[PDB]
């Protein structure tokens, strides 16, 4: 146990980690070269100024009583015991305490004595609350707005799925509670959440990588962890060849050779240290420090050996010198000076109010109470920095839980020579984040692509429904309905597709699509034929008009022959309406001249067979009365709307005409009429010799060709592709070759 | 300052909680009778009992310090300085308080700086287990560990997979509930919300609690992990918002009836859980015996009176009616505390450290020697206190868990009882329903639940797999079922798979049956038409067989026309063959024996046309056995990757085309020379057969466009490919039945 006392009229105490934990045989190991040592002689160094300061304490000399924490909670407050030990040297206030729990641990001691506490380096939130700390102050930000910080770090980086680990104690858990607060005000999900003890082993460690590496989507780690348990995580994750991008804060800062001793697994880790800014003076005082002439340290001894390793008492460490080697001023340095010029300014606005007449310390404050020093003088003090730049303003004040202002700097552990690693300043947070992309050698898009963390990828919007059972923190798209248009929440489709499938893919579009209608793109052979049998019709009315019916045409009436011409020029025609597409002006023809054209057709074979002029003009009237049948059917089938779409193959819409529908039905009733009038002929006869052979040939042709309509129509069942209209041109196209049949023969030979 | 100071060779400190947290502005306010009071007359009762004895500490006179922690650590800090600081004023040999584990652990941090000796009797916190860091402490308790793992098991027992956690800030409910989430994750139980009350609470912040609790209703239950006063609020702010919860809270809570002021609704169905302990008979009558006007060594107790019973003491008026003084603690209105004996037991653990340290540094006087002048803790707890072992004072079971000690961390051993609180007689009581030790054992034969059975705590509904598949979308206790399609079976529980082409899943969905519908039938709707017209037409041939030799001399015919007969015989088979539902070996006959009886039956009329007869039609029907004899055996299914899924049709799906390319080449070439070799030549023998044949053979092959060109087109259906074949087969057998028509008619004519 070490001490280092100094003389003066009034004592200012002091708590550093000088010396770092060790294992269970020993309370404190190796020395903390950068954050015991660098501020214990900034503390001196600032002691050493104010009583050479003729402003300041004028007639007061500050002495000093300041002791190594060992950085433990436990022995610390041993260390603090004898503080006050004397209450039962008088101390007026101690400046110290670096990590929260040792803070909280002293604040707690002192509070039964009313001994005012300054510190320097605990940021833990706990410590702001007044109603168990009345007699702490405190020169840095809490992690209140650390917090907020790291929050809005992730959350530029689209950072929403990341694991957090922290150290078990006063210091990580605030910190982690306030992180997961902040994060869950806006939108950042965790993963897993890891706890580092005090008394952790490497085992343990390697199971705390492992139990981060379980979650592959999370590439990002949030710490919270102390100087060395970030150190020892550190080496687990290059031991165990993990990759992280870490982000941490003010526990591991800026720290070069402390916490970054395995370089190679944080390359492009992001840490936050508050905001500070160098002191000439104390690198000056700093770098004339030996070994030899800085006898009031105890521990300088310990810190030159294991800064510069050699042996002392065997003339070694003669030679080497902390001039020529370079020099790294802490980040909370500037802190402890603040802490220890504003202890100074409290201590001399108490001596001026209350001993206005001597400059020394008179009778009404040899006795000094902590509890009217913290209220009036600690909390209400306003002074410029000792040693602030000469481009800069920078005051030194307390607000009304004795904390400082929230600003902070970000810091990125880049290397630039290919091998030389170093801390590269990208940006700061006082109000908002403001970060330099540009600056990070692993975000521009020239480095390559951004290394995102998130639970779930974004799916395509097509096939994708995202369930989320209320708020949750990743989700998952399936495809749903492939008929639905589109939707970018739980229902499968926010809007009705109805009768039109889905859409352009591109949200609710409900386009229509073809109907059952369609051009004449496959439909050139009923067309064929109908050319056909009108180029077969026109020679066989051409050599009529030429010979003037004389030869054969004249036989017996004369009549039968021309009105055998109209039939099958009107079944060529009917071809093309039923190619067409069904409209309200040409699919009420189709059902209607069905009829008529298998009823003139029989027409002329009836009246062969009556007449075996007026006959003619019978038979015209006679066709008239099938036709009748018709019309009266369109009495109703003429207007047709509507559509016969099926909840399968939602591809095609299936809408023509109702009398299409109907249209059966309408042909079974024409098909009747003409099947009994083509049979009775060829019965009731079996003339001339030839011309009742012909009409047998005539009606027997007739019967044959309606009889093959039936086994077509079990083949097409309205398949509306080759469907029904397909066998109606084939039976109309071999109608024509019997009526072309039956004048044959009369001509031939002529 | 209000403390308890009895004079003695040996002093003893005490810390309880007689004042409660109070209301902010004052430091503490209100009396705290079952946790504060039975436990502080306790200590007061195993001290003047330890006087009395004379085989414990003879001689020598033990003194308390007692002081009041007013249920606060900041509080008991400030007290616990008169403790040390003689050593920095009586001298403590070691302190018995310690009931809060925030501040036991305040205590402790400050009594190790000057080797006193602490032993607690309620502070069950796990960090307290650390003696590296409380080095000087001891408690008759054991730690959250065990009572965190023993409501683990209670909600695995009734599947509560998803509940919900509610804890207080401090050394108590957050360790408590740390271990909780590690016992949980070992039993697949899944945290929905996580909420922690503070020291500086309002009515509203407590609200806002309850509020969070309410936007999960699959969450019924809650855990708790609360002091008595944090628990008391919460159940208070529940009874103003008409929410009921199933609690299940940790020894905080406790089978203690001070809680429950009014708010009984909710707190119903509870399930509690208390330390196991026994009542101390001995301590009934000397608490029942205590009045305001007797005990005076008590400055607390005065403020006790005024409370329980609502009567003034001071002025004997101050609030209600004049306190008749004929009231007293009784049995109606006095229920002894649950940790009661660990009291005792902590009081008597220190005596008998003593009285072994006593018989040690004076071996012979029985007195204080001048060894013992100044007390060493080291030696006291480390050598004493560890190693202690003796029988619990006041116990009526004598049995093995009678015995007081101490482990290697200076704990207890954890044995705890499951309470459940409901409504029995018309008024509300608690009832023990279950114990734990190092095994969970409850009585859900007699649990009165909340609503009215036991409450369903899932994330997800549980789904069955007659068509559901569940998919974690990125969590172990949640799930969603998404169903898939209806021919793929699910594996075990979360993926379902096609085992494959042409097979159907099972009843149950762990398997995938051979798919058994098929399309072949026999005498069915389809197949009954077909048969009818071939077995007439399989008959007329019969006919002609009929007129064979009765009447062949006679007729000018005669064995060209015979030969055609027994050819389109074939024809008439080759009909039934193609009905027939299976096609194990003739389908290669259907092709070969329908496919010949064209050839046969058109090459018997052509030679009409025109021994000798014989061989050329034998010729052409020899090369036709061996046209692909490319084997039957194996009949490949129709069924492929369509939306049918659920037929399979084989129909002898090898060489489907070869047999429709060569009936066509050999239909195509007779009937053109059929037809020119017969025209109109001479008209010979009886009538002019010669275009009657042609007649016939024309008509052939309007019936062979009903072969090739019909077919190739939607004749891929198992029904519509036989009912097309024949037909046209037997058409083109009673076609030539017409050719012989003539002759019959003329003999009959
Ligand atoms: C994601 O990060 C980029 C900047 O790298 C930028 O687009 C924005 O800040 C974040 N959010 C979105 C939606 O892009
Ligand atoms: C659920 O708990 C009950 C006991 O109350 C019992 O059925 C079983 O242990 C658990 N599991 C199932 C599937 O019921
Ligand atoms: N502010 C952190 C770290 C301080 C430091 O060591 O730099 C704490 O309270 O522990
Ligand atoms: N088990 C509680 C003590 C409850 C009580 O008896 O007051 C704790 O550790 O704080």
């Amino acid at each position: 146990k070490k001490v280092l006392t100094l003389e003066g009229d009034l004592v200012l105490g002091g708590l550093f980690p000088v010396h770092q934990k060790g294992g269970p045989a020993e309370d404190c190991g190796p020395v903390n070269e950068h954050r015991g040592i660098q501020r214990l002689e900034a503390m001196l160094f600032a002691l050493d100024r104010i009583n050479r300061d003729p402003h300041l304490l004028p007639g007061v000399r500050l002495g000093a009583h300041i002791l190594d924490s060992c950085s433990k909670d436990t022995h610390a407050l041993e260390q603090a015991l004898d503080f006050v030990r004397a209450s039962l040297t008088a101390i007026t206030g101690v400046i110290g305490g670096s990590y929260s729990d040792v803070s909280i641990q002293v604040a707690n001691l002192l509070r039964l004595f009313q001994i005012p506490q300054i510190s320097y380096a605990s940021t833990s939130a706990k410590l702001s609350d007044k109603s168990r700390y009345d007699y702490f102050a405190r020169t840095v930000p809490p992690d209140f707005f650390q917090a907020k910080a790291m929050a809005e770090i992730l959350r530029f980086f689209n950072w929403t799925y990341v694991s957090t680990v922290a150290s078990e104690g006063d210091y990580g858990e605030t910190g982690i509670e306030a992180f997961e607060l902040e994060a869950r005000a806006r939108n950042i999900c965790v993963a897993t959440s890891e706890k580092v003890g005090r008394a952790m082993s490497r085992a343990a460690f390697e199971g705390v990588v492992r139990a981060l590496l379980q979650k592959p989507s999370a590439r990002v780690a949030v710490l919270f962890t102390r100087s060395e348990d970030a150190r020892e995580l550190l080496a687990a994750s290059q031991r165990l060849n993990a990759s992280f991008t870490w982000v941490a804060s003010d526990g591991w800062g800026a720290l070069e050779s402390v916490v970054a001793g395995s370089e190679g697994a944080a390359e492009g880790a992001i840490t936050i240290e508050l905001a500070s800014y160098p002191i000439s003076d104390f690198a000056s005082y700093f770098q004339s420090l030996d070994p030899w002439n800085n006898s009031r340290n105890p521990w300088f001894r310990e810190f030159w050996e294991q800064r510069f390793r050699c042996s002392f008492r065997q003339r070694d460490c003669a030679a080497h010198s902390l001039r020529a080697v370079p020099f790294e001023q802490e980040s909370k340095i500037m802190f402890v000076v603040n802490a220890v010029y504003a202890m100074a300014h409290a201590l001399h606005n108490m001596h001026r109010a209350l001993c206005p007449n001597t400059t020394r310390l008179c009778d009404a404050m040899r006795p000094v109470n902590g509890r009217r020093l913290y209220k009036d003088f600690v909390l209400n003090v306003k002074f410029d920095a000792p040693f602030r730049p000469a481009d800069t303003h920078n005051e030194v004040r307390f607000d009304r839980f004795g904390d400082g202002i929230g600003r902070y700097n970000i810091f990125t552990y880049l290397r630039a020579g290919s091998g030389r690693y170093r801390y590269q300043k990208v940006g700061y947070w006082a109000e908002g984040l403001t970060l330099d992309t540009s600056l990070i050698p692993w975000a521009s898009p020239s480095a390559g692509p951004l290394p995102a963390s998130r639970c779930s990828e974004p799916c395509l919007q097509n096939e994708v429904k995202s369930v989320q059972p209320g708020e949750v923190c990743c989700w998952l798209c399936i495809p749903c309905q492939p008929y639905e248009y589109r939707l970018d929440e739980f229902t499968c489709a926010d809007c009705g597709l109805g009768y039109w499938p889905n859409a352009s893919l591109t949200g609710c579009f409900e386009l229509p699509q073809e109907y059952i209608r369609w051009g004449d793109a496959w439909a050139v052979g009923p067309v064929t034929i109908a050319c056909l049998g009108a180029l077969a019709t026109l020679f066989v009315l051409g050599v009529f008009v030429r010979h003037n019916a004389t030869p054969v045409v004249k036989a017996s009436g004369r009549e039968l022959c021309y009105i055998l011409l109209g039939g099958v020029f009107l079944c060529y025609c009917m071809t093309f309406i039923f190619i067409a597409k069904p409209s309200t002006a040409v699919c009420t023809l189709r059902r209607l001249g069905l009829g008529t054209a298998f009823s003139v057709c029989y027409s002329a074979l009836l009246t062969k067979t009556n007449r075996i002029a007026s006959q003619v003009a019978i038979c015209l009237a006679l066709i008239s009365g099938q036709l009748l049948i018709v019309v009266a059917w369109l009495v109703v089938e003429a207007p047709g709307t509507g559509k016969e779409t099926a909840p399968e193959r939602r591809e095609v819409v299936t809408l023509r005409c109702n009398h299409r529908d109907a249209s059966m039905l309408g042909s079974l009733a024409y098909n009747v009429l003409l099947i009994a009038l083509c049979t009775l002929y060829a019965f009731k006869t079996r003339e001339n010799f030839n011309e009742a052979k012909f009409i047998g040939f005539t009606m027997y042709t007739t019967c044959i060709i309606w009889l093959a309509f039936l086994p077509i129509f079990y083949v097409t069942s309205s398949d509306y592709r080759v469907q029904t209209t397909t066998m109606c041109v084939s039976v109309s196209l071999s109608g024509s070759v019997v009526l072309g049949c039956l004048f044959a023969p009369k001509l031939h030979i002529i | 300052r209000r403390e308890i100071k009895i004079e003695g060779d040996l002093v003893l400190g005490g810390l309880f909680p007689i004042n409660e947290k109070g209301t902010g502005t004052e430091e503490c306010g209100r009396i705290n009778e079952d946790r504060g009071i039975q436990r502080l007359e306790a200590m007061l009762f195993a001290i003047d009992e330890i006087n009395k004895d004379d085989y414990l500490l003879p001689g020598v006179k033990l003194g308390v310090h007692i002081l009041d922690t007013c249920s606060r650590d900041t509080y008991a800090l400030e007290q616990s300085l008169e403790f040390v600081r003689a050593s920095l004023p009586l001298l403590i040999a070691g302190v018995i308080g310690g009931s809060y584990s925030s501040v036991s652990i305040q205590v402790a941090n400050l009594l190790r700086l000057f080797q006193i000796p602490q032993i607690s009797y309620a502070s069950t916190s796990a960090k307290l287990s650390d003696k590296s860091r409380y080095d000087y402490f001891a408690r008759t308790v054991p730690p959250d560990f065990y009572q965190a793992k023993a409501m683990a098991e209670i909600l695995r027992f009734f599947n509560w997979t998803y509940v919900s956690t509610v804890a207080s800030e401090g050394d108590y409910g957050e360790t408590g509930i740390e271990a909780f989430e590690q016992e949980a994750r070992l039993r697949n139980i899944c945290i929905a919300t996580a909420e922690k009350v503070g020291r500086s609470n309002i009515r509203k912040s407590y609200d806002s609690v309850i509020r969070e609790l309410l936007q999960k209703p699959n969450a019924r239950v809650v855990v708790l992990f609360m002091r008595s006063d944090d628990s008391r609020e919460l159940i208070a702010a529940a009874s103003r918002a008409n929410a009921s919860f199933t609690w299940v809270a940790s020894d905080g809570w406790g089978a203690q009836e001070s809680i429950i002021k009014g708010s009984e609704h909710v707190a119903y169905g509870a399930i509690t859980l208390e330390l196991a302990s026994q009542p101390v008979r001995q301590f009934d009558r000397y608490f029942q015996s205590l009045n305001p006007y007797n005990n005076h060594r008590n400055p607390w107790f005065r403020d006790f009176w005024e409370q329980k019973f609502q009567c003034s003491l001071q002025n004997k008026r101050n609030h209600r009616r004049v306190c008749d003084k004929h009231l007293a603690i009784d049995s109606s209105n006095y229920e002894q505390e649950s940790k009661i004996m660990f009291v005792v037991n902590a009081v008597y653990a220190m005596a008998h450290a003593l009285h072994k340290m006593q018989r040690t540094l004076c071996p012979n006087t029985t007195k204080l020697c001048d060894a013992m002048k100044i007390l060493d803790g080291k030696k006291l707890y480390k050598d004493y206190l560890l190693k202690i072992n003796f029988t619990a004072p006041f116990n009526p079971n004598k049995d093995a868990d009678s015995i007081v000690k101490f482990d290697t961390f200076g704990d207890g051993m954890g044995r705890y009882n499951v309470f459940n609180f409901q409504n029995v007689g018309g008024k509300y009581s608690y009832l023990k329903v279950g114990h734990w030790a190092e095994t969970l054992s409850l009585d859900v034969n007699s649990i009165h639940w909340s609503r009215n059975s036991v409450p369903t705590s899932q994330c997800s509904d549980p789904c069955a797999p007659n068509e559901m598949k569940n998919m974690q979308p990125g969590d172990v206790c949640c799930w969603i079922c998404i169903p898939c399609e209806p021919y793929e079976y699910l594996a075990d529980e979360f993926t379902c798979m096609d085992c494959g082409s042409g097979q159907w899943p099972t009843a149950d969905l762990t398997g995938c049956y051979d798919l058994p519908e098929d399309y072949i039938r026999w005498e069915d709707a389809w197949a009954i038409g077909p048969v009818t017209i071939a077995c007439l037409g399989f008959m007329c041939t019969c006919m002609v067989v009929t007129v064979f030799i009765k009447h062949n001399n006679t007729p000018l015919v005669k064995e060209l026309c015979y030969i055609l007969l027994f050819g389109v015989g074939l024809s008439y088979c080759m009909t039934f063959f193609f009905i027939a539902k299976p096609s194990p070996v003739i389908c290669a006959l259907r092709r070969l024996g329908l496919g010949s009886s064209f050839a046969i039956c058109y090459s018997a009329l052509l030679t009409k046309t025109n021994v000798f007869i014989c061989l050329g039609l034998i010729l052409v029907q020899i090369v036709m056995v061996s046209v692909w004899l490319i084997l039957e055996a194996p009949g490949t299914r129709r069924y492929t990757l369509a939306e049918k899924r659920e037929t399979v049709i084989l129909k002898c799906n090898v060489k489907d085309s070869s047999m429709l390319i060569s009936l066509t080449y050999d239909v195509i070439l007779v009937i053109l020379c059929t037809v020119y070799a017969f025209k109109t030549r001479k008209c010979p023998e009886n009538f002019n057969e010669a275009k009657f044949i042609g007649f016939t053979m024309y008509t052939t092959c309007i019936i062979w466009l009903a072969f090739l060109p019909i077919f190739y087109v939607t004749s891929s259906d198992y029904r519509v490919q036989t009912t097309t074949m024949c037909i046209s087969v037997s058409l083109s057998g009673f076609v030539v039945l017409g050719c012989l028509f003539a002759p019959k008619v003329h003999i009959i004519l």
